[PDB]
């Protein structure tokens, strides 16, 4: 079980956040109804590597139980206009043996915090 | 399927011309904020009918033709509740009323049934002549 995409590395002090309507990775095999979920910070650590933020679709992942909006540390919430607030059970999570991660891509003009870069 | 996450209330038996006020409450962690919302109704022996949709901000609302001018849709995101204020009620407005969660940051143009999900448990409204 893993994110369908690659992480956004936080190179900065600022944590990941997106304006409403922004921050959902592009997946052409997903629909407008699906375009909603959360990013989970995972920090590696002897030194502390930069934090990595992984996107999971709503209703999937380590915080599958959280409803959209719930407050938990290291959980931030994103959605695209048109998404529906239903669990995305059909998309699910990625099994690394059978499938490999999708390079996270954000639409042109997406607003990112300082220290975040999208190829 | 899933547990109910939207619950309508305030239905009753009323007489023609009376007004009623319905509420639909998100529960179990569900939020309605920054989502459009809808009210639908099922008359006895009849298909689901679009009644009203209010957009994500509350600026804008659309009503069905029969309900036009008599119903008013409203939202209070802080309490997670949507409301349908019904006036000069008619026997034909007799039905089961339920709300549904609409699309993220949507409104108005999206009034189809596929534009909403999940769907709420309803409350029965009966109007006598």
């Amino acid at each position: 079980t893993a994110s369908w995409f690659t992480a956004l590395t936080q190179h900065g002090k600022e944590d990941l956040k997106f304006p409403r309507g922004q921050g959902v990775p592009i997946n052409t095999n997903s629909s407008p109804d699906d375009q909603i979920g959360y990013y989970r910070r995972a920090t590696r650590r002897m030194k502390d590597l930069s934090p990595r933020w992984y996107f999971y679709y709503l209703g999937t992942g380590p915080e599958a139980g959280l409803p959209y909006g719930a407050n938990k540390d290291g959980i931030i919430w994103v959605a695209t206009e048109g998404a529906l607030n239903t669990p995305k059970d059909h998309i699910g999570t990625r099994n690394p043996a059978n499938n490999a991660a999708i390079v996270l891509q954000l639409p042109q003009g997406t607003t990112l915090p300082k220290g975040f870069y999208a190829e | 399927m899933a547990e109910v996450q939207l619950q309508a209330s305030g239905g009753g038996l009323v007489q023609a011309g009376d007004s009623l006020r319905l509420s639909c409450v998100a529960v179990s962690g569900r939020t309605i904020s920054t989502f459009a919302m809808g009210w639908f109704r099922q008359a006895p022996g009849k298909e689901r009918e679009f009644v009203a949709t209010i957009n994500w901000s509350g600026s804008s609302a659309r009503y069905a033709d029969p309900v036009e001018g008599r119903f008013t849709i409203s939202r209070d995101d802080a309490k997670n509740t949507v409301y349908l204020e019904m006036s000069s009620l008619k026997p034909g407005d007799s039905a089961v009323y339920y709300c549904a969660s609409g699309r993220y940051l949507g409104g108005i143009t999206s009034y189809s049934q596929g534009d909403f999900a999940p769907w709420g448990q309803g409350t029965q409204v009966t109007v006598s002549s």
